């Protein structure tokens, strides 16, 4: 409708680090986060109940991923790997190795043969699922990478880096296809396509997201209000009901965005600690999202719209 | 990591 009117349902405590990533599974059924303390966790989406913990990093992890049948997870760590898991047993199939600094993001692509990730090496890395080798290493950036993800059908990757660069990378070949420039190049924290995947949806470290139409290569929307200097925080597109941006911000709260307008529609109050991550639910109009050092929880929200 | 404060 005009706003959305998110509600605190759940909040989730067990996490004994920092929080840094939250991702619900493409099914609707769990949510994944991800910790400074090493760990994954696995928590009911709709209950909030603790479901398993998912250990065997030996540092940190920046990020977690699911695949598309929801059953594995691809996490990217400060101990320069990421494992890929198989959620229902809780094994490391396998441990991917290349990267020569800590991993930052990941993902599947759509069909969950290939996974990308990104590195403080300043590269981005495409692994085969299955073996868990490295197919190729794009060197896509001159300062650290915050972000990789595909489109819809796999065929392309955007990528961003605190070198102020957005990339749009041929998963098949790994040439560069596109370099995203605007008026200004102030670090990019995080990127992904639209579901569509005729938007990339950037943030960057003045505070500010940006909504860039792909082919015409153009900023077409702007969204601010929100604080995001220091952080690599998550953004997100809600379709379940009205169009937003949703995102969190160094001022402890969820910021909801109008697509379309551009207006902050909700603030979400509760965090004691920058929301470092937030996510949408595939079906129903939940939000989860997660906090650093000082709160440590995972919160689940909900809207009637 | 992503949380280094």
């Amino acid at each position: 409708p005009v706003k959305p009117n998110y509600a605190l349902k759940f909040t989730l405590a067990g996490h004994t680090k920092a929080v840094s990533s939250v991702k619900f599974s493409p099914n609707g059924e769990w949510l994944a986060s991800s910790s400074a303390d090493k760990l994954i966790k696995i928590w009911g989406a709709y209950d909030g109940k603790f479901e398993k913990t998912i250990s065997g990093h030996k540092l940190g992890i920046s990020d977690v991923a699911w695949s598309s049948d929801s059953n594995l997870l691809v996490s990217a760590s400060d101990d320069k790997t990421l494992k890929i898991w198989d959620v229902s047993s809780g094994k490391c199939l396998k441990t991917l190795k290349g990267h020569s600094n800590y991993v930052f993001c990941c993902n599947f692509n759509p069909q969950s043969n290939l996974i990308v990730s990104g590195s403080f090496d300043e590269s981005v890395r495409i692994w085969d699922v299955k073996t868990g080798k490295c197919l190729k290493t794009l060197p896509a950036h001159s300062d650290p990478v915050s972000a990789v993800h595909f489109n819809r059908d796999g065929s392309l990757i955007v990528s961003s880096s605190y070198d102020g660069l957005c990339r749009i990378w041929d998963t098949a070949s790994g040439q560069c296809l596109k370099t995203l420039i605007d008026d200004d190049n102030p670090p990019v924290s995080f990127v992904k396509f639209s579901p569509n995947g005729k938007y990339i949806l950037a943030a960057t470290l003045d505070n500010t997201l940006k909504l860039w139409d792909y082919s015409k290569g153009k900023c077409l929307k702007t969204y601010t209000g929100h604080k995001n200097e220091k952080y690599c925080i998550f953004a997100n597109f809600s379709v379940t009901g009205g169009k937003w941006i949703v995102s969190g911000s160094e001022d402890n709260l969820v910021y909801i965005w109008n697509l379309q307008t551009k207006e902050i529609v909700q603030k979400l109050q509760g965090h004691t600690d920058v929301v470092i991550s937030t996510a949408c639910h595939p079906t129903e109009n939940i939000i989860a999202s997660a906090a650093l050092e000082n709160d440590k929880t995972i919160k689940l929200w909900k809207s009637d719209c | 990591a992503r949380t280094a404060r």
